């Protein structure tokens, strides 16, 4: 829905690295390299960023009820 | 002579006779409709 | 008496038992109750 605060498996904080990851993809880096630059070395942390799906951008398009 | 009304026929959503078939992407969100909803069903009560 | 909200134009107003169920501003017939006065607590777990 929105990027999780912590890696489920080990607990390292990953909720502050989502913006940095999208910017690196505009500069043409490959996904593996982008994760490497952010120092996410264990593959438990890597799944969190690599496989998250950002649905909150879709839900905001619905005009506020109030 | 005057046109007579025989009743009401349920419309399949997203078919050619549904008011959502037009609108386009900009208006669909205002009608609270999800663009991933592909229709093919009816609404009864 | 009781706070409501218009589903179209978001104007806030109250209604007692007698009045018809519509928005004063646009005439929209879908309305929603406002949030309760009481404080809500969650344990963040
Ligand atoms: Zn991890
Ligand atoms: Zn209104």
């Amino acid at each position: 829905m929105i990027i999780p605060v912590r890696c489920f498996s080990c607990g390292k904080v990953v909720g502050d690295k989502w913006d940095a990851y999208l910017r690196l993809l505009e500069e043409g880096k490959q996904e593996g390299d982008a994760l490497d630059e952010l120092k996410l070395k264990r593959y438990c942390c890597r799944r969190m960023v690599l496989t998250h799906v950002d649905l909150i951008e879709k839900f905001l398009r619905y005009n506020p009820l109030e | 002579g005057n046109k007579v009304h025989i009743g009401k026929v349920p419309i399949m959503l997203r078919s050619k006779f549904c008011s959502l078939r037009t609108l386009d992407e900009v208006d669909l969100y205002k009608m609270k409709e999800c663009p991933y909803d592909m229709g093919g069903y009816f609404v009864i009560n | 008496g009781v706070k409501y909200t218009c589903g179209a134009c978001a104007h806030n107003f109250s209604l007692n038992k007698s009045d018809p169920v519509r928005c004063k501003e646009c005439g929209h017939r879908v309305i929603y109750k406002a949030r309760t006065k009481r404080m809500i607590q969650f344990d963040a777990r």
